[PDB]
């Protein structure tokens, strides 16, 4: 936050502090939260097959 | 002593000689001048010594 500074009324203009803004920065990470699995073509057409 | 101030001729500049400051006003009261006196001879004599 900016700081205020104190002068009098004809004090010299002094100068002060100033708010920083500081650029903040995250990623969309490069690592993903996959799950993943190889059906077997015959447990597909199997399981379509018999399947209660 | 006791007469009206008559403004004259001569002009004074009245410079609003501000600053950067917003609290002070800083005025100035100036003028330049000069006293030719045309054949100097004609124009000035001094009684130089005088007792009082």
């Amino acid at each position: 936050q900016g700081v205020v500074g104190g002068r009098t009324r004809t004090g010299a203009l002094a100068n002060d502090t100033q708010g920083t803004i500081k650029g903040a920065s995250l990623s969309v990470p490069d690592y993903y939260i996959k799950h993943q699995f190889d059906v077997g073509k015959d447990e597909i057409v199997n399981s379509d097959a018999t399947g209660k | 002593t006791g007469d009206t101030p008559s403004e004259s001729t001569l002009w004074v500049r009245l410079a609003d000689v501000s600053d950067e400051h917003p609290d002070l006003l800083k005025f100035e009261l100036s003028v330049a001048l000069q006293l030719v006196a045309f054949d100097l001879i004609d124009s000035i004599s001094v009684i130089r010594d005088i007792t009082q």
